[PDB]
Order: structure tokens, then C-alpha cells, then sequence
């Protein structure tokens, strides 16, 4: 299929009329981030000779 | 940068080579419609909200803060004055409270 | 198409699957770019049909119904003004998607200001919301309320230098 964006949500934008919430949701995400790597080491020349 | 919403807070989590953050994040919800003005026009005189904004329920007119609705009479104190009501447009009429009119009425 | 060439090369072992396995990296490297930059909004706002904006002219950035790529005047300047076993994948967001991306993230920001991108969008007038970030700045509400035709008359020119400083600059 060809993939959709988003949902459409026109938003209604007029010059006298505001959005004010009544309520509020403590939301906790998670974000997941690389710090390091395996150390590795190789010897050179008992990688190539042994 | 911290999370999708209005940061509060984060916690740090250890990870297999990474850390995890756990972002608490403050989201709006249950959004109402309201008719807004820039000013309020009292006493010749535009009146503009210090920290809030002014919002109409239909009848009667309150200043808020911009991300929690809780309405409070517009008073003296949590409105500045600034230049009369020909200069901004938009202005509506409306009564500005003075909570030192009791004291010198009685 | 040399078999022989192939037979000497199988003797090198897999440094073609690694080359392989490395340009495809970066090729589905470049899509997640194009995903992190311009997908950040789940809902695809759109503006309303009149204009009214408090004096504030947005044609230069809005897209133009006119033109078959729905772009901005601003975003056909700037498409305008660039120019043996290989092959180039297609992009997995068109022109097209990129622009709508870009036409909602503007709908966002001109009807609802911040508010869409940390929740629901909250609708706002635009003259409110140019107070609002006069606050953040340090200017009180009333400076860009007396002086609002100003300011927009400032932004329209501003834009309008903009599309021309592009035009004019190689
Ligand atoms: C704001 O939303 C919260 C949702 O967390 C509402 O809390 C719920 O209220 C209902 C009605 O009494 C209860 O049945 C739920 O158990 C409550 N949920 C929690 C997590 O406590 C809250 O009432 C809403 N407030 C307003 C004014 O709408
Ligand atoms: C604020 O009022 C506007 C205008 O009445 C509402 O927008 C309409 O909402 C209805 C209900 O879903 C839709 O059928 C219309 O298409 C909407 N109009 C537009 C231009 O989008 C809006 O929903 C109201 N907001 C709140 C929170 O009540
Ligand atoms: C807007 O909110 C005000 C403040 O609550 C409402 O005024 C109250 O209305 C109730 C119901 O008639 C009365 O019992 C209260 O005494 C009123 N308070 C004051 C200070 O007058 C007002 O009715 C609301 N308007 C709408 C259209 O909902
Ligand atoms: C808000 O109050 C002002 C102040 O009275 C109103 O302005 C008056 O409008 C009438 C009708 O045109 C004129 O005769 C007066 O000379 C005006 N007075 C001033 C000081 O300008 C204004 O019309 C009111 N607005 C609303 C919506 O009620
Ligand atoms: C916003 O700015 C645009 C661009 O400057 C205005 O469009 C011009 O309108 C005049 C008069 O109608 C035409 O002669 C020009 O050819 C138009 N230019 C373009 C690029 O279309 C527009 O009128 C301004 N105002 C609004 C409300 O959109
Ligand atoms: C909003 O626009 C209408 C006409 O579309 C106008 O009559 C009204 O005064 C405007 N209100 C504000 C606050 O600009």
C-alpha cells in the first residue's frame, strides 16, 4: 500500500476562540541509549601468523 | 529533548552496554473550547493578564493559566494596565475587580 | 559476466557481502534521517480554508493549491534551485510525503503553537501566540498588541526578503 502519514485532525483555528485543558496524564517513556561497546582486542600478528 | 510532553522529571536505568531513561512527562488532556480576548477594557483603560489568559465561558470572563483551566476573577493584581482601549484590537468590555473596594466601602 | 573473474574472486571470501552489507546501512540509514527530522507529529494538521491570521501572511510558506506538488512558493524555489552494477534505491518518503510533513508541522505551529508537539493540539489565536512567545523573550503582551500591524507588516516583509534573497543568491 502506499503508507499514510497520519490521522488528519483539522485543528479549528478561528481569531476569538481558545483550548484550555481541564485534566493532565503523567506520562513516563522510555528513551534507550547506546553507551558503550565489547572491547575487544586482536593481535596483529597472531591474527596474521599465529 | 527529554521526553514527549511538557518535562517533569527523568530516572536513569542501566542497561547491557546502554541506559534507559524513564521520562515523566506532564500531558494535556480534556481540552475546552473558550472565547478568548487580548485585553480587557475597564475604566477607559486596556487591561492585559500578568502570568495567565482571559477566557469567557459564554457569560462571564475569568483569567487562567495557559496550561491548566482554572478560572479566577479578573482582578487588579493579576492584570496590567497598559494604554487605553482604542490602540488594541480585539478588546472587550468587562469589570476589573478591586479587592480594595470592600476595605474603604465598610 | 565473467565466470572465471568470479572463481578468482570466491577466493577473497566474503569482503563483497561485507561492502554489500555496509552500503545497505547507510542506505537505510538515510531513510531513518528523513524519519527523525520530518516525522515528529502523528496527526497531519491542515490550515483553515481563510486566512485570517491577525494581518500575518503565510502564502510564501503555506502550500500552493496551484501547483500539482502541493509545495510551498518558497519549497519550489528551492527544488528549483538544485540540481556497472550500480544502482540508486528510491527515498522511502517522496517529495510529496516530505512536503505534506512539513505542510502539517506548519498547520501545528500556526493554529495551535507548541501545544500540538507536547500533546493534543490546542487551538489559539495567532496574535495570542505571538504574545505568548513575546513573554518567553522577556516582552510584555501589551507591546505586541499596540504594535501588531507593525509586526506583521515587519514578517511579510521579512518573508518577502527571504523568497527574494533565495532567488537572487546563487
Ligand atoms: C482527570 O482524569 C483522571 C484520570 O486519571 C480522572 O480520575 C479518574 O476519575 C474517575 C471518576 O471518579 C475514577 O473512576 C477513576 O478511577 C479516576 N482515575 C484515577 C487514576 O484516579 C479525574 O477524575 C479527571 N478529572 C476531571 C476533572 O475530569
Ligand atoms: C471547538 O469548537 C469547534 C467548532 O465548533 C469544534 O470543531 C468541530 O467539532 C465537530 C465535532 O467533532 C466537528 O464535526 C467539526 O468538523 C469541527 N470543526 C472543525 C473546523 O474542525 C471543536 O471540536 C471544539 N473543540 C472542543 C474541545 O470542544
Ligand atoms: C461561567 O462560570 C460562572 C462562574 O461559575 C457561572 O456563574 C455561576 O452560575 C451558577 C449557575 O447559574 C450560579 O449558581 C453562580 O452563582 C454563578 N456565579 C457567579 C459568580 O455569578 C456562569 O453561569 C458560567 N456561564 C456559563 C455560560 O456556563
Ligand atoms: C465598550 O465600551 C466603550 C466605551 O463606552 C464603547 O464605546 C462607545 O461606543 C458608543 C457606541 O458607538 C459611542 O457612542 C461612545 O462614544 C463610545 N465611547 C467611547 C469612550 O469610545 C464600546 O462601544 C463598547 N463596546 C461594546 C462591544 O459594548
Ligand atoms: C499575502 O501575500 C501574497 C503574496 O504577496 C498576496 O498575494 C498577492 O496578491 C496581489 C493582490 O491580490 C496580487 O497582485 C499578487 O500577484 C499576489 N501574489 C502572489 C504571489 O500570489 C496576498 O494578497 C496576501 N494576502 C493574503 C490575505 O493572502
Ligand atoms: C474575528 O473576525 C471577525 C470577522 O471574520 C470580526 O468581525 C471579529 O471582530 C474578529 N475578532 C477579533 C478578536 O479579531
Amino acid at each position: 500500500y502506499t503508507m499514510s502519514l497520519g490521522a488528519e485532525n483539522s485543528v479549528a483555528y478561528s481569531n476569538n476562540s481558545i483550548a484550555i485543558p481541564i485534566n493532565f496524564t503523567i506520562s513516563v517513556t522510555t528513551e534507550i541509549l547506546p553507551v558503550s561497546m565489547t572491547k575487544t582486542s586482536v593481535d596483529c600478528t597472531m591474527y596474521i601468523c599465529g | 529533548f527529554c521526553g514527549k510532553g511538557y518535562h517533569l522529571m527523568s530516572f536513569p536505568q542501566s542497561a547491557p552496554h546502554g541506559v534507559v531513561f524513564l521520562h515523566v512527562t506532564y500531558v494535556p488532556a480534556q481540552e475546552k473550547n473558550f472565547t478568548t480576548a487580548p485585553a480587557i477594557c475597564h475604566d477607559g483603560k486596556a487591561h492585559f493578564p500578568r502570568e495567565g489568559v482571559f477566557v469567557s465561558n459564554g457569560t462571564h470572563w475569568f483569567v487562567t493559566q495557559r496550561n491548566f483551566y482554572e478560572p479566577q476573577i479578573i482582578t487588579t493584581h493579576n492584570t496590567f494596565v497598559s494604554g487605553n482601549c482604542d490602540v488594541v484590537i480585539g478588546i472587550v468590555n468587562n469589570t476589573v475587580y478591586d479587592p480594595l473596594q470592600p476595605e474603604l466601602d465598610s | 559476466d565473467s565466470t572465471e573473474c568470479s572463481n578468482l574472486l570466491l577466493q577473497y571470501g566474503s569482503f563483497c557481502t561485507q561492502l554489500n552489507r555496509a552500503l545497505t546501512g547507510i542506505a537505510v540509514e538515510q531513510d531513518k534521517n528523513t524519519q527523525e527530522v520530518f516525522a515528529q507529529v502523528k496527526q497531519i494538521y491542515k490550515t483553515p480554508p481563510i486566512k485570517d491570521f491577525g494581518g500575518f501572511n503565510f502564502s510564501q510558506i503555506l502550500p500552493d493549491p496551484s501547483k500539482p506538488s502541493k509545495r510551498s512558493p518558497i519549497e519550489d524555489l528551492l527544488f528549483n534551485k538544485v540540481t556497472n552494477g550500480l544502482t540508486v534505491l528510491p527515498p522511502l518518503l517522496t517529495d510529496e510525503m516530505i512536503a505534506q510533513y512539513t505542510s502539517a508541522l506548519l498547520a501545528g505551529t500556526i493554529t495551535s503553537g507548541w501545544t500540538f508537539g507536547a500533546g493534543p493540539a490546542l487551538q489559539i489565536p495567532f496574535p495570542m501566540q505571538m504574545a505568548y512567545r513575546f513573554n518567553g523573550i522577556g516582552v510584555t503582551q501589551n507591546v505586541l498588541y499596540e504594535n501588531q500591524k507593525l509586526i506583521a507588516n515587519q514578517f511579510n516583509s521579512a518573508i518577502g526578503k527571504i523568497q527574494d534573497s533565495l532567488s537572487s543568491t546563487p
